[PDB]
């Protein structure tokens, strides 16, 4: 008699699913997971008697966020959602909406159940979205097949480039031109449910509708070109690329060049052959619609601040591999500390040039000071020259490491191969601590404020100490001074 | 914007162009039934200054290994030619969205 | 408009022949019908690839001839028009589909539930108080395998020999695949759902483009003539793994003075991803044309392209007992040195170094385990022959010229630049042989340091910054700027190489073109002795065995030995001795990097003797090879 609802073509009930997940999230404690992860012999029961998700959902209403990180293996743990786990491997786009509506209903029930004095407006205003991760085995980009269409997968990869934020409509805002009635309609799969007339019976004028673009409510969409990680590639081919679409809060969660394990549904959309025609090509564009992104006190300072032996400790901590040249490592150490930025301006940073043979370990020291520093860039003298190390106009203004490392170390290896333009740039890098260029109508005066560590190469053989070494070094004496 | 009907020389003025150049549809003369072919009145219409400056984030807030994201900023009225390229500068105003014209 | 003609081929009799062949034929020559067992495995979801062999059809019609009756020459009808016969075989399989004999797992199949609801629709609407396309229900991908050793499909053809008369026919091509695109889904049945009537419609795709349906054509939807909007569903759509690749004509098949042509090969179903770039393959496929749609078809007119729908793909390309046989043969070092590159004579120590380049050193959890070797020799002492040979023994290696580097190039199948791998990319986990190391670009002169040091190819082009994988051991060949070698010329001045490169680098070998009468004779009768008889000469020694090295060096890579501490003390003493020699004209001194190189040579000979310890006499012979390199620095 009751007209129940069924997920399309699946014979799966809405009410059974939304009660199973609700009683799951009320009644899942972590000790049942400890049973079914075979971590019974390492139980910590004091973290296990309490409710694992109700505490987290009580933390979300206090912190102000509205996103729940969830792992799907607990669906294998609690029995009533066990088949629901297969739903997460089969029909993601429906059941994910079922979970986030259940989460919002659980905030409503938790506010109204314990009679906590909290306003319902702040609970119902925020949109709650579920973020499932750890659903199954990690899949390869080569092993992806068209059997995975409308399924939920995990991928491991690296970000090549990140587009700027793309607006996507969420509610279309329409206005009548003869009566100024401002109404709102719902966007569904990219087509606007446009009314033919007003909802007002008084005018009911046909064809009077206008779309007000700036008064519509929007959401974020960012496309990321994911690249396969080099550890799992076949030896014959380059790593492939896939489109990776993040939405809302997950936009700009992925930086550039970082390794990420991403969770999302694998979808294929038809690409349109002509801009003004409906004809669709047979080849389909594949993208991963993302539901989750997974990455990859001061008393400890004070206890080594009170020791009198911190000098040799930090001197052997910076380069444990190299035993000799303790003056070199303490000089680099004092470069990491540096002077204070003084203004009324004088530069406080010290500058270190290492003159030595390439076979003697110096690039290891440059790698170590690169890893130690919070800010700092390792670059090669042969790799970048002319105006590459400073700001150069490309495409925008892509600027080098001399301004990107404010207060940090710029470590230049093979410092003998600087071109004359680069010596002239570096002359105001050391003296004025400020680069300045005037190209393509753009004048920029950028604060360098950078500590430089250079390693130079003598020409050919190692050089005798009887006659002075500075004349062997190809660098000009204005840099040496 | 002000336009004239090509049939009966009726005048429609205060047409507002949001993002594309638009012409009136219905002729206000009830005897005339014109729908297209409207001629613009250059003298009667009122114009404003326009400038589109393209900005990017400063080098202090650029993270490791990223191309700078860009944004188009519209200056209208008195604020034209106030901002020269290559300057650290603060714009206060409205974030808008523009369609494909 | 469309006049009709008569052809002497009956499709009904051929369909009867196919549906009798599916239930009749059984192969008892190897030692129930086997194709019925394969269709039973399809019904049990065991396999997704059905391969119809034309040799089986020829043997079936030969068996019919043995019975006395005559067939309708079915295999010739397959070879003439395989495109219609693919659908004919699919309908013959669907007419003879066996019942499943295991668990169905009904929850996974959404199309079964959809067709159950549509049969409920059909029984309810027609109660009165084809429904689905056949490609939607097909879970099997049909392929064809050509006849062999029994005829046009049997004969392999070049790309140039494929003509316009070969369209529609099952052909076979030999070629190298240049570009393989990513695996993309291509549709075959699109499902649309009506939001008002609650019905569906299926639209079949047999073209490169298709148009969607806007309004539903259901009987219930059009009886009340409500204008329900159709919505495309990718869940109930029928998909296939489509991949387009480009095959190139082999250079032996190209006539003199011509440029080789490229052909498009489209693979579908379970035959996807087997194609690899740079692989010489045989492809048997249906040669079909590719027509346009709309304005391109109107402007280009009758001039139409073509492609290949591949049906079968063939690759052109105890071990321990042979390893023990090589052990009991004796002198594995000298045999594997003199067996490699049999066209040269003598030069044993540098040849052993060329072997140990292929052997390699061990890694540590990181320190690189690659050995790198250079030929810093006079012109005319057969550099490029050694480079080509050492490419031919060791697989996953390419000959390159420094006239080199990896760069993503434009004009791909997509508008964006594809990351096409260079010489350093394809030589990863292998050997790259760079000729004319004196004559090489400044960008490569930057790139070699990142190749040796961090083992990656860092390219930043068009806003894309990536690090490709190059775990590559380097052979170098460097002639000096002047051909003659003299003590008045310094070695670093003669070679003009930068000092940082040789500081990173381990072992230079300098062989000189010194005129000695007996040595020139012993080289001269050998050089002309390869010119006397056909192909390789007699080696007047233990003969060559070119197949045997490639598994023995793989085993040598497999052991990875670990050495003891007293041998390390002897290594420390020898390193002290070489620093004392560095106190003692070639300036080139012993470095810690040369000590790591000495270690690499040490476990390289530990790999060759299959040994668990590095021997002491092995270490002193390695330092003797270092002294040989010192003698090369002198001469
Ligand atoms: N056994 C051999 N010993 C020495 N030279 C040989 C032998 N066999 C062939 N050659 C010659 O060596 C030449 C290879 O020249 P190559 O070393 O590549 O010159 P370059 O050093 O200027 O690159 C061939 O032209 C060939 O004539
Ligand atoms: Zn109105
Ligand atoms: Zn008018
Ligand atoms: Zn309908």
């Amino acid at each position: 008699s009751e007209p129940l609802r069924i997920i399309w073509g699946t014979n799966v009930s809405i009410q059974e699913c939304t009660t199973n997940f609700r009683n799951f999230l009320m009644s899942f404690k972590y000790k049942f997971r400890k049973i079914l992860d075979e971590r019974e012999e390492f139980i910590n029961n004091t973290t296990d008697e309490e409710l694992y998700y109700i505490k987290q959902l009580n933390e979300m209403r206090e912190l102000g966020t509205s996103n729940l990180n969830l792992d799907a293996r607990n669906l294998l743990a609690y029995k009533q959602t066990e088949d629901l786990y297969h739903q997460l491997l089969n029909y993601p786009q429906e059941v994910i909406s079922i979970m986030d509506q259940t989460i919002k209903d659980c905030m409503v029930s938790l506010i109204v159940d314990n009679n906590l004095d909290y306003d319902l407006d702040e609970i119902e205003t925020k949109f709650y979205k579920v973020r499932p991760y750890n659903v199954g085995s990690c899949k390869g980009m080569r092993e992806l097949n068209p059997n995975d269409i409308d399924k939920l997968i995990n991928l491991k990869g690296l970000v090549l480039r990140s587009t700027p934020v793309i607006p996507d409509m969420k509610v279309a805002f329409f206005k009548c031109n003869v009566c100024d009635h401002t109404m709102a309609v719902e966007i569904d799969r990219g087509v606007i449910q446009e009314p033919a007339r007003c909802e007002r019976i008084d005018c009911n004028e046909p064809n009077s509708m206008s779309l007000i673009h700036n008064r519509c409510s929007f959401a974020d969409k960012q496309v990321i070109k994911l690249q396969e990680t080099p550890d799992f590639v076949p030896d014959g081919q380059t790593p492939h690329s896939i489109s990776l679409c993040v939405y809302d809060e997950l936009v700009d969660s992925c930086r550039a060049g970082d390794r990420i394990e991403v969770t999302g549904t694998f979808r294929s959309i038809p690409i349109r052959a002509n801009s003004r025609q409906r004809v669709l090509k047979s080849l389909y564009k594949t993208y991963v619609d993302v539901v989750h992104v997974k990455k990859v006190d001061l008393a400890k300072i004070r206890e080594v601040a009170a020791r009198e032996d911190l000098y040799s400790l930090l001197a052997r901590s910076i380069a444990p591999s190299i035993y000799e040249l303790e003056d070199v490592k303490k000089g680099i150490l004092l470069q990491l500390f540096g002077g204070t930025n003084k203004t009324f301006r004088y530069r406080g940073d010290i500058n270190i040039l290492l003159c030595g043979d390439p076979s003697t370990s110096k690039s290891q020291i440059l790698q170590y000071v690169h890893k130690i520093t919070p800010r700092g860039v390792y670059t090669s003298g042969k790799g970048s020259s002319a105006v590459g190390l400073t700001a150069y106009i490309t495409r925008v203004l892509e600027s080098g490491a001399l301004v990107l490392s404010d207060g940090g170390v710029c470590c230049i290896d093979e410092f003998d191969k600087m071109s004359d333009s680069t010596r002239s740039v570096l002359h105001e890098v050391m003296e004025q601590q400020t680069i300045s260029i005037a190209k393509a109508g753009i004048i920029t005066t950028l604060n360098a404020r950078s500590s430089i560590l250079a390693s130079a190469n003598p020409i050919g053989s190692r050089y005798n100490p009887n006659l002075p070494v500075t004349e062997n070094i190809d660098l000009p004496p204005p840099l040496l001074s | 914007a002000s336009f004239t009907c090509d049939m009966c020389r009726a005048i429609v003025d205060n047409v507002e162009q949001s993002f594309k150049y638009t012409e009136p549809t219905f002729c206000p003369n009830p005897s005339c039934e014109n729908r297209a072919f409207w001629t613009l009145n250059v003298t009667r219409s009122r114009f404003l200054d326009w400038q589109k400056v393209r900005i990017q984030e400063n080098a202090n807030e650029i993270p490791t290994g990223s191309m700078p994201r860009t944004l188009d900023v519209i200056l209208r009225g008195d604020s034209v030619e106030r901002a020269k390229p290559g300057d650290r500068c603060k714009f206060t105003g409205v974030e808008i969205v523009v369609p494909d014209v | 408009a469309l006049p009709s003609i008569q052809l002497p081929v009956d499709y009904n009799n051929l369909f009867n022949e196919i549906t009798d062949f599916l239930v009749t034929f059984k192969q008892d020559t190897l030692s129930g019908p086997k194709y019925m067992a394969m269709l039973q495995k399809v019904a049990n979801r065991e396999l997704n690839s059905v391969i119809i062999d034309l040799d089986d059809i020829l043997q079936y019609q030969n068996e019919k001839f043995l019975q006395g009756t005559q067939a309708d020459d079915l295999v010739s009808a397959i070879q003439q028009n395989a495109n219609h016969f693919t659908e004919l075989f699919c309908r013959a399989i669907d007419n003879n589909m066996p019942l499943p004999t295991k668990e169905i797992d009904y929850k996974d199949d959404v199309l079964d539930v959809i067709l159950n609801q549509r049969r409920l629709r059909n029984e309810r609407m027609l109660s009165d108080r084809e429904l689905f396309p056949p490609n939607l229900t097909r879970r099997y991908f049909l392929y064809f395998k050509p006849l062999s050793q029994n005829a046009i499909s049997s004969k392999p053809l070049s790309v140039r020999q494929i003509k316009g008369d070969f369209l529609g026919q099952l052909i076979t091509v030999r070629g190298i695949i240049t570009r393989v695109s990513d695996v993309k889904p291509a549709v075959e049945v699109i499902a649309y759902t009506c939001d008002q009537c609650g019905y569906e419609v299926f639209q079949e795709v047999n073209s490169r483009t298709f148009t969607p349906l806007s309004e539903c054509t259901s009987e219930e939807c059009s009886q009340n003539q409500t204008k329900g909007q159709l919505f495309m569903s990718t869940r109930a759509s029928k998909f296939s793994a489509f991949q387009e690749c480009k095959i190139q004509e082999l250079s032996q098949q190209v006539p003199v003075g011509h440029i080789p042509r490229s052909l498009n090969i489209h693979v579908n179903g379970t035959l996807v991803r087997s194609l690899s770039p740079g692989d010489i393959v045989d492809v048997t496929g249906i040669f079909l044309p590719a027509p346009y749609t709309g304005f391109k078809a109107l402007k280009a007119g009758l001039l139409t392209e073509t492609y290949l729908e591949a049906q079968f793909v063939r690759q052109h390309k105890d071990v321990e007992e042979r390893v023990m046989e090589l052990i009991t043969s004796g002198d594995v070092y000298n045999r594997l040195a003199k067996s490699i590159a049999p066209e040269i004579y003598g030069n044993l120590d540098v040849k052993k170094a060329l072997l140990l380049l292929l052997v390699g050193g061990v890694d540590k959890r990181k320190i690189r385990g690659d050995i790198n070797v250079c030929l810093m020799g006079d012109p005319g002492v057969a550099k490029s022959q050694l480079l080509k040979a050492i490419c031919k023994i060791s697989p996953r290696g390419v000959y390159t010229t420094g006239k080199l580097t990896a760069a993503v190039m434009k004009d791909p199948v997509t508008d964006e630049m594809i990351l096409e791998g260079g010489a350093l990319v394809l030589a990863d986990n292998g050997i790259c042989c760079i000729d004319e190391f004196d004559k090489m670009d400044e960008s490569d002169r930057t790139a070699i340091h990142e190749v040796m040091e961090q083992q990656t190819i860092s390219i930043s082009k068009a806003g894309i910054n990536t690090t490709l994988n190059a775990r590559t051991s380097i052979l170098a060949a460097a002639n000096p700027l002047y051909g003659r070698y003299n003590p008045r010329l310094s070695p670093l001045d003669n070679i003009n190489l930068p000092a940082a490169l040789l500081s990173r680098f381990d072992i230079l070998f300098l062989m000189l073109d010194i005129p000695s009468r007996d040595d020139d004779e012993k080289l001269a009768e050998h050089v002309t002795y390869v010119h006397m008889h056909n192909k390789q000469p007699d080696l007047d020694f233990t003969p060559v065995e070119p197949s045997k090295m490639r598994e023995y060096i793989a085993y040598a890579k497999t052991k990875r030995p670990v050495m003891s501490e007293a041998v390390n003390d002897y290594v420390v003493q020898a390193y002290i001795r070489l620093r004392q020699d560095s106190k003692r004209f070639s300036f080139g001194q012993a470095t810690p990097r040369t000590l790591l190189g000495i270690i690499r040579l040490s476990q390289a000979l530990a790999k060759l003797r299959l040994a668990d310890m590095v021997d002491i006499d092995d270490v002193e012979e390695a330092l003797r090879l270092v002294r040989v390199s010192k003698e090369s620095l002198y001469q």
